[PDB]
C-alpha cells in the first residue's frame, strides 16, 4: 500500500462513436425540380 | 599575455570579420581561462567578483562560436557551444542573459536538423522548452521550430520559402543553407521515388524546387533515375517461419511438463 | 561505505552466497513437493 | 558544479597539454554524476590513456577505470586502474578503491588457481601480472598489521 | 490519550524490533504498512513523539540533541518518567555499544525514528525545516553511517521523501541558489544508488532510480535520462508493484519524447497493469491515462471513444478528448481551436509538447479518409475536403503520405487524380503468423507462471 | 571466524545443488516407473 504523494490528485479551481447529429437535411430543394 | 587585451583583440578581431583571426586568438585565451577558474562557472562561490569574468567569458564563448560557424567549424560550434550550456540553462539570472542567446540556440538547433539527427533534435527541443518561457514568441528560435514542423507535415514550399526568407534575418543561416536544401531535396526525390509513375521532367524542375533544368538532370542521374525523352521512370532474420515458432511451441509446452 | 581489504571481500561473497541459497532453497522445496506427491 | 558532461568533454579533443590536465582532473571529482555522458565518449578516454606523448595519462586510465566500474564492467576497471599505477589511491574511504581490490583479489585468486593447476610446484616468483600480485600482497600485508591473521591465512590459503 | 498513542507506537517499534534478531526481510514490510495506517489517522500526533524520544533515546546518542531540535524547538516538558526503564525495555530495543560500553537505540529504530520525524513535519506543511531536516540529519548522518543490508526498505521511504520535500519546496519557493543544492542531491543520491546496486539489494536502487529519473523529467533533460536507462538494469525483485509502475510511466515518458512509440505503448500498457487501483492512486493513473492517449493517438491508432467516459479520471480527459475527436474527424482547424484553448492544461501536464506533434498524425489521418473512400478523386476535390492550399501542397503532403506505410495508393500527373489500388487481403500473407506468435508467446508464459505460482500449495497441502 | 562461515555456507549451497539435481532426476524417472506401474497393474 503506497499513497502515491509524488503524483497529486488533480485540482479543478453500449455506448461508441454517434457523437453528431444528423439533424433535418430533408433537401426539397430536389423536390422543387 | 593577460585576459583583458585578449579580449579586447578578440572583440577588436571580430567586428573586423577576421574570424580567422579571432580562431587564432582562441586558445591563448583559454590558458588563463583556467589559471583564473572561470571555464566552469563554480556554482559554490557567489562572490559578485568571480561573477562579474563570468559575462566575459560568455561573451569570449559566443565570438569563439560565431567565428567557428562563420569559417564552417561546426564540430568547434558544437563543443563552444557545449563550453557555454552552463551559463545559459541555470537559474543565475545575471549570467543567463545574452541578446545573442536566441541566435546561438537557434544555430545550434538548426545544425542539428542538419545532422538529420531528429531524435536529438526533439530531445534539445523538450530541454529549451522546459528552460526557456514562451518558447514559441521568439522568432529566432521559431525559425528551427517552423521548419522542423513544415518538414514533418510535408508543407515543403512553406519551408523552402522559408529557408529563402532567411536571408538577412539572422544573417547567419546563410551558411547552413545549402545543407538544409540538400536534405530537402532528397527527402523529396525519396518521397517522389515512389508515388509519381511516368513524371516529365519539366514538372520535376518545379517540383525539387531547383532552378535551372541541368542540375535537375544532374540530380536525376545521381538517383540513378532514367531520362527517356525527359520521362522519369522510377520503376525500381527475425526467425524462421513455421519451423522456428512450431518446434519453439513444442518446446515450451514439454520442458515445463 | 568505508573499509578495504579482505574483510570486505568475504562480506560479499557470504552475502551472494546467501542469496543463491535462499533463491535455490526455495526452488529444491517446491521440487521436493512435486516429489513427494508423485 | 556541471549538469551536463559536454562542457568538460569538449576539451577533451583539444590539443594543448595544460587543458587536458584540467579537463581530466575535473571530471575526476565529478565522474560520480555524470558517468553516462562521460561515457558515451570513452573511446576518447581511451586513446587518451593509450597516446604515449601525453604528461596524464595515469589519470586518463583512473578515470576510464571508474567509467568502466559505474558502468558493470569490473574486470576492465580492474584492468585499468591497475594501469593507473600510483594513480589509483589503495587507503581512501570509497566504494570505488573497496569494489576494485575485491574484482582484484577474485581475478588474482582465479588466475593463481590455474597457476597451481598447471604450475603445480609454485605460483611461480614471476608469472602472474606484477600489479595484481603486489595490489594482493599490500593488502594481504595491511590486513596483517590489523592483527587480522585468521582472514590473512585463509585468503593466503 | 497519549498514553494509548504510546503504547500503539510502541508495539509498532517491537513489531520492527524483532527484525535484529530475525535477521529477516520480513518484520518491516508489516512495519511500513501499520506505519501507512498510523499517518492515515495521524496518531502519531505531536508531543507523543517527543515523549517517546525522551523515554527511548539514551543522552550519549548525537541522534536524540538533533531530533528534539528539529521535531519542536520550544516543548520542554522532559518528563523523567521511564528514564529509568532502560532494561525494563527488551533489549532489542537497544545494543551495548562494544566501543564505549554504552547502550544505544538500535540501527532500524533509529531510521524508523527519523522516518517518522519526516513523515510528521511532511503532514504539518512544515516544508522549510523539513528540507532543513533533509540536509542537515537524514544524509550527513544516518543514510551515510548505517552500513547495513538490514534497513533497506527503510532507506527507500526516507529517500522517496527527501526528493519529494526538496522538489515541493524547490518548485514551490523561487530561490537563486537551488541549481546547487538540486545539482548535489542528484549527486548524493546517483552515489547511492551506485552503493546500493554494489551491495546487492533490490528496493533501494528500485527507489534511486525512479527518483532520479524523475528529477530528470522535472528538469527537462531527456537524453541524459535516455543514456542513464539504456546502462543500468532495473531489478525485478522483492521490489513492490508500485515502483515497478512508476519505472515504466517514466520510461514511456523517456522513449515517448524520443519518437520511439511502439515501445512507449509497450511500457505505457505495462505501467497501468502494474498499479494499484485504489482510490488514494487514482492522480498516478490519471497521470499515466493522459500519456496512454497521447502515444495511442500519436502512433496512429485513434483510441476507442468510450474510455474518456471513464471514472473520476474522466474529468480530466475533455481537452485529450476534444483532440481525439478532431483527430478522427481529420479537421486541421478544430485541432488547431482545441490545442490553443487548452495550451495552459496540456502543458500543465507536461504533455504540450507531445501534443503538438500531433499536427502530422491529422494530415495523415485526413489523407485516409480521403484515401479510404474514393478510389479515383480530383486533387481539387481533395484540398477541398482536407481544407488546404493550391494542388502543390496536396501533392506534396500526398506523395509524403503514400512513402510513409498508409495510404497504398498512386498518383498520376495528367489530370489529378490518385488512383489509389485495393487493400491487399491480410489473410494471404505472414502477418496473421506474427501476430498468433504474439499472442502464442503470452498465453504460454501466463501459463507457465500460473504453474509456477500454482505450485507453493502442493507443498502447503 | 568470518572465512568458516563462508566455508560452511558454501559446503550448504553445494550439498543443496546435489539436492535440487537428485529430485529433478528423481521426477523424470518417477513419471517413468508411474506409467510402468499404471501399465503392470
Amino acid at each position: 500500500d503506497d499513497e502515491f504523494e509524488d503524483f497529486p490528485i488533480d485540482t479543478w479551481a453500449e455506448n461508441w462513436d454517434d457523437v453528431e447529429v444528423d439533424d433535418d437535411f430533408t433537401n426539397e430543394l430536389k423536390a422543387e425540380l | 599575455p593577460s585576459l583583458a587585451e585578449l579580449t579586447k583583440s578578440l572583440s577588436i578581431a571580430f567586428e573586423n570579420g577576421d574570424y580567422a583571426a579571432c580562431e587564432k586568438l582562441l586558445p591563448p585565451i583559454k590558458i588563463e581561462l583556467i589559471k583564473n577558474n572561470l571555464l566552469i562557472p563554480d556554482l559554490s562561490i557567489q562572490n559578485d567578483i568571480y561573477l562579474n569574468d563570468l559575462m566575459i567569458t560568455k561573451r569570449i564563448l559566443e565570438v569563439g562560436a560565431l567565428a567557428s560557424i562563420q569559417t564552417f567549424n561546426f564540430d568547434s560550434f558544437e563543443n563552444y557551444f557545449n563550453q557555454l550550456k552552463p551559463y545559459y540553462f541555470s537559474n543565475n539570472h545575471k549570467l543567463s542573459e545574452s541578446d545573442k542567446k536566441s541566435k546561438l540556440i537557434s544555430l545550434y538547433l538548426l545544425n542539428l536538423l542538419s545532422q538529420n539527427n531528429t531524435t536529438k533534435f526533439h530531445s534539445e527541443l523538450q530541454y529549451l522548452d522546459k528552460h526557456i518561457k514562451n518558447l514559441e514568441d521568439d522568432s529566432l528560435l521559431s525559425y528551427p521550430i517552423k521548419l522542423d514542423r513544415w518538414l514533418m507535415e510535408g508543407s515543403y514550399q512553406k519551408a523552402w520559402d522559408l529557408l529563402q526568407s532567411g536571408s538577412q534575418n539572422i544573417s547567419e543561416f546563410d551558411s547552413f543553407t545549402d545543407i538544409l536544401k540538400s536534405a530537402i531535396r532528397d527527402e523529396i526525390a525519396k518521397n517522389t521515388e515512389l508515388s509519381y509513375d511516368f513524371l516529365p521532367l519539366s514538372n520535376i524542375k518545379a517540383l525539387l524546387f531547383f532552378n535551372n533544368e541541368k542540375e535537375t538532370e544532374k540530380f536525376a542521374l545521381e538517383r540513378n533515375w532514367p531520362i527517356v525523352n525527359s520521362k522519369v521512370y522510377f520503376n525500381n532474420d527475425q526467425k524462421t517461419n513455421i519451423i522456428e515458432k512450431a518446434m519453439d511451441y513444442a518446446i515450451s509446452i514439454e520442458n515445463i511438463v | 561505505t568505508h573499509e578495504s581489504g579482505i574483510k570486505p571481500y568475504f562480506e560479499q561473497k557470504i552475502q551472494e552466497t546467501e542469496l543463491k541459497i535462499r533463491s535455490k532453497t526455495e526452488n529444491v522445496r517446491r521440487l521436493e513437493a512435486q516429489r513427494n506427491a508423485l | 558544479s556541471l549538469t551536463t558532461a559536454a562542457p568538460l568533454l569538449a576539451l577533451l579533443r583539444e590539443n594543448q597539454d595544460s587543458v587536458k590536465t584540467y579537463a581530466l582532473e575535473s571530471i575526476n571529482n565529478v565522474v560520480d554524476q555524470l558517468w553516462s555522458e562521460i561515457s558515451n565518449e570513452l573511446p576518447d578516454i581511451e586513446a587518451l590513456y593509450d597516446d604515449d606523448t601525453f604528461s596524464d595519462r595515469e589519470m586518463a586510465a583512473l578515470i576510464a577505470s571508474k567509467v568502466y566500474y559505474n558502468l558493470g564492467e569490473y574486470e576492465s576497471a580492474v584492468k585499468y586502474a591497475l594501469a593507473a599505477k600510483d594513480r589509483f589511491d589503495i587507503d581512501e574511504k570509497s566504494q570505488f578503491v573497496e569494489t576494485i581490490v575485491s574484482k582484484s583479489i577474485e581475478m588474482y585468486v582465479q588466475e593463481a588457481s590455474k597457476q597451481y593447476t598447471k604450475d603445480e610446484q609454485f605460483y611461480t616468483k614471476d608469472i602472474i601480472d606484477p600489479k595484481l600480485t603486489s595490489i594482493f600482497e599490500r593488502m594481504i600485508e595491511k590486513c596483517l598489521k590489523a592483527s587480522e591473521l585468521k582472514l590473512a591465512l585463509g585468503i593466503a590459503l | 490519550a497519549e498514553e494509548d498513542q504510546v503504547q500503539e507506537l510502541l508495539k509498532v517499534l517491537n513489531e520492527i524490533s524483532k527484525t535484529t534478531l530475525t535477521l529477516d526481510p520480513r518484520y518491516i514490510w508489516r512495519s511500513l504498512k501499520d506505519l501507512s495506517s498510523l499517518r492515515n489517522q495521524e496518531l502519531l500526533n505531536a508531543e507523543t513523539l517527543c515523549f517517546t524520544v525522551n523515554v527511548l533515546y539514551p543522552d550519549s546518542s548525537s541522534f536524540k540533541k538533533n531530533l528534539l531540535k528539529f521535531i519542536t524547538s520550544n516543548h520542554k516538558s522532559s518528563v523523567p518518567g521511564s528514564a529509568e526503564l532502560r532494561n525494563s525495555y527488551p533489549a532489542s530495543f537497544y545494543s551495548v555499544n562494544t566501543e564505549k560500553k554504552t547502550i544505544e537505540v538500535t540501527a532500524e529504530i533509529n531510521c524508523f525514528m527519523h522516518l517518522l520525524v519526516q513523515l510528521f513535519l511532511w503532514d504539518s506543511k512544515e516544508l522549510e525545516q523539513l528540507v532543513e531536516f533533509n540536509r542537515k540529519v537524514v544524509i550527513p548522518n544516518l543514510l551515510c553511517y548505517y552500513n547495513l543490508r538490514s534497513l533497506n526498505l527503510i532507506n527507500a521511504k526516507l529517500w522517496f521523501y527527501i526528493y519529494l520535500s526538496h522538489e515541493t519546496l524547490a518548485r514551490s519557493s523561487e530561490e537563486i541558489n537551488s541549481d546547487n543544492q538540486n545539482i548535489i542531491l542528484r549527486s548524493t543520491m546517483m552515489k547511492f544508488l551506485k552503493i546500493a546496486s554494489l551491495k546487492h539489494d533490490n528496493e533501494t536502487k528500485a527507489m534511486l532510480i525512479n527518483l532520479i529519473l524523475r528529477d530528470f523529467l522535472n528538469n527537462g533533460e531527456v537524453d541524459s535520462a535516455s543514456d542513464f536507462i539504456s546502462k543500468l538494469e532495473y531489478p525485478h525483485t522483492d521490489v513492490s508493484s508500485s515502483l515497478e509502475a512508476r519505472y515504466f510511466f517514466y520510461l514511456s515518458k523517456i522513449n515517448a519524447i524520443q519518437l520511439d512509440y511502439s515501445t512507449a505503448n509497450e511500457y505505457i500498457i505495462a505501467a497501468i497493469r502494474k498499479a494499484p487501483h485504489n482510490s488514494k492512486s487514482l492522480g498516478f493513473l490519471q497521470q499515466s491515462n493522459k500519456l496512454h492517449c497521447c502515444i495511442q493517438l500519436l502512433m496512429g491508432d485513434i483510441p476507442e471513444l468510450s474510455f474518456f467516459h471513464q471514472s473520476n479520471m474522466q474529468k480530466s480527459l475533455l481537452p485529450y478528448y476534444h483532440l481525439t475527436k478532431a483527430v478522427k474527424l481529420g479537421d486541421l482547424k478544430k485541432f488547431t481551436s482545441t490545442i490553443t484553448k487548452y495550451k495552459q492544461l496540456l502543458l500543465k501536464d507536461d504533455t504540450y509538447q507531445l501534443c503538438v506533434r500531433l499536427r502530422s498524425n491529422v494530415i495523415k489521418t485526413g489523407i485516409r479518409i480521403i484515401s479510404l473512400t474514393y478510389k479515383k478523386i480530383s486533387l481539387r476535390d481533395i484540398c477541398l475536403k482536407l481544407n488546404l492550399d493550391s494542388e502543390q501542397t496536396v501533392e506534396y503532403m500526398v506523395s509524403r503520405a503514400i512513402r510513409d506505410g498508409v495510404i497504398e495508393a498512386k498518383i498520376n500527373h495528367e489530370d489529378g487524380f490518385i488512383e489509389t489500388t485495393e487493400l491487399l487481403n491480410i489473410y494471404d500473407s505472414e502477418d496473421p503468423q506474427q501476430v498468433f506468435d504474439e499472442r502464442i508467446k503470452f498465453a504460454n508464459q501466463l501459463h507457465d507462471e500460473y504453474l509456477v505460482s500454482m505450485r507453493y500449495p502442493e507443498d502447503k497441502k | 571466524d568470518i572465512y568458516f562461515k563462508l566455508k560452511k555456507l558454501e559446503k550448504e549451497y553445494e550439498l543443496l545443488t546435489l539436492q535440487e539435481d537428485y529430485i529433478k532426476d528423481e521426477q523424470r524417472h518417477l513419471k517413468r516407473e508411474l506409467k510402468r506401474a499404471q501399465e503392470e497393474v
